[PDB]
């Protein structure tokens, strides 16, 4: 009966820096919570009430706020930070969450590394066809992907798929894959994947003749 | 007595026989223990129902009910 | 035949779930939800603390 | 409690410290249990004293003290 | 709560969440300890109001709800709420 709503869905940040994540709660309450979780971990509890450190929580930590708005603070960021958190309300029933915010450790902007793959020769005896392109070792994490066969862009078929962020070089990569029948592939020639990220001014784009060598 | 909440806080329902004797209820915070000196009765449609404050270290003045850990409402009847 | 009723007078009444809330001196007025229930009968007052 | 008796009667005089439990004592016909479910203060000069009836298999009405086996009066403070 | 000083005394700012807690800081002469009764005590605000904590040596405390027990102080706080 109240929706809790939390700022930052993600949020970069470098070690040194001084997050602060907000909750808005869409009818006054007193009793929050905000949990952390990690990648392959429970939960645990950080801030109770509004204001209360847990015990076992980093004086690192901090929450406040009041009527409606509430506000976790990261002082001075952790490496051991890195991870979601996570408003309660447990001052009525339905005790909601909000959304969850994913902080992430950063760093210098860097381009994909761009390849693209026909299908290959076993696939192509399926009757299904992936051309897929690997976007290596990039940051910031936006980034999108656009298909074109024969010029006509694709938006059908495509899938998607990204590391987590890599924990020694910060940066993440993104397979991008467009499925097309055998025989809608071998009606063409031109395959594109065309990838925007604000280290080019124009996307890098990537592509392939079917028929050349 | 049963237990159960009143706006996310706890609520005792004591009935007559628990006249006299400590009430004890478990709390995330630790154990604790609300005194009832209550006209505490059967518990009937007359109702009352009330606040017993958190006391730490300072003497019940005014008061017939009170915890020593977490505030909690109280509810009983007042019938015989 | 069926004249227009005018006023129904209660005479004789009960009372049940009596409910006290109160606030610390500084806190301003307390306050019952049931305070907005049409069925209840209530009174606002100042009590030592 | 005190132990004593007021005209061959057993009688109770009860402080502060027993509200709230169960009241037990020996008699040549076997152990009394006086249920005490009363305003029950600290014992001073502002006494009240008052008879427990003998209650078997019948429900207590408009009474908060009865023992189980012997009518026994009872007598505390009311101060705090 | 923020300690400071007014006119060479300390004097304690004192926050709505330290209601009903122990005060204590250090000084030359050991640990002082305030207690701190006000019923008023409220948020910080506009509406302040302060005064003297008086030291009291194995005396019962009459008519006051602020006083400490090795060193004055002077207290503030707000009545909001």
């Amino acid at each position: 009966a109240i929706v809790a709503t939390q700022s930052p869905a993600i949020m970069s940040a470098s070690p040194g820096e001084k997050v602060t994540i907000s909750c808005s709660a869409s009818s006054s309450v007193s009793y929050m919570y905000w949990y952390q979780q990690k990648p392959g971990s429970s939960p645990k509890p950080w801030i109770y009430r509004t204001s209360n450190l847990a015990s076992g929580v980093p004086t690192r930590f901090s929450g406040s706020g009041s009527g409606t708005s509430y506000s976790f603070t990261i002082s001075s960021m952790e490496a051991e930070d890195a991870a979601t958190y996570y408003c309660q309300q447990y001052h009525n029933y339905p005790r909601t969450f909000g959304g969850g915010t994913k902080a992430k450790s950063a760093r210098a902007d860097a381009a994909p590394t761009v390849s693209i793959f026909p299908p290959s020769s076993e696939q192509l005896t399926s009757g299904g066809a992936s051309v897929v392109c690997f976007l290596n070792n990039f940051y910031p994490k936006d980034i999108n992907v656009k298909w074109k066969i024969d010029g006509s862009e694709r938006q059908n078929g495509v899938l998607n798929s990204w590391t987590d962020q890599d924990s020694k070089d910060s940066t993440y990569s993104m397979s991008s894959t467009l499925t097309l029948t055998k025989d809608e592939y071998e009606r063409h020639n031109s395959y594109t994947c065309e990838a925007t990220h604000k280290t080019s001014t124009s996307p890098i784009v990537k592509s392939f003749n079917r028929n050349e060598c | 007595f049963h237990l159960t909440t009143r706006n996310g806080e706890p609520h005792m329902i004591v009935s007559r026989q628990e006249k006299g004797k400590s009430l004890l209820f478990k709390t995330e915070d630790g154990v604790n223990m609300c005194t009832l000196m209550a006209d505490l009765g059967e518990l009937c449609e007359d109702t009352i129902t009330y606040k017993c404050p958190l006391l730490r270290q300072n003497e019940p003045e005014d008061i017939d009910c009170w915890c020593n850990s977490t505030s909690t409402w109280v509810t009983y009847g007042t019938c015989t | 035949k069926q004249p227009a009723t005018l006023r129904k007078y209660c005479i004789e009444a009960k009372l049940t779930n009596t409910t006290t809330e109160s606030r610390c001196p500084t806190q301003g007025e307390p306050s019952l939800n049931e305070e907005q229930d049409k069925r209840f009968v209530c009174k606002h007052s100042m009590v030592d603390r």
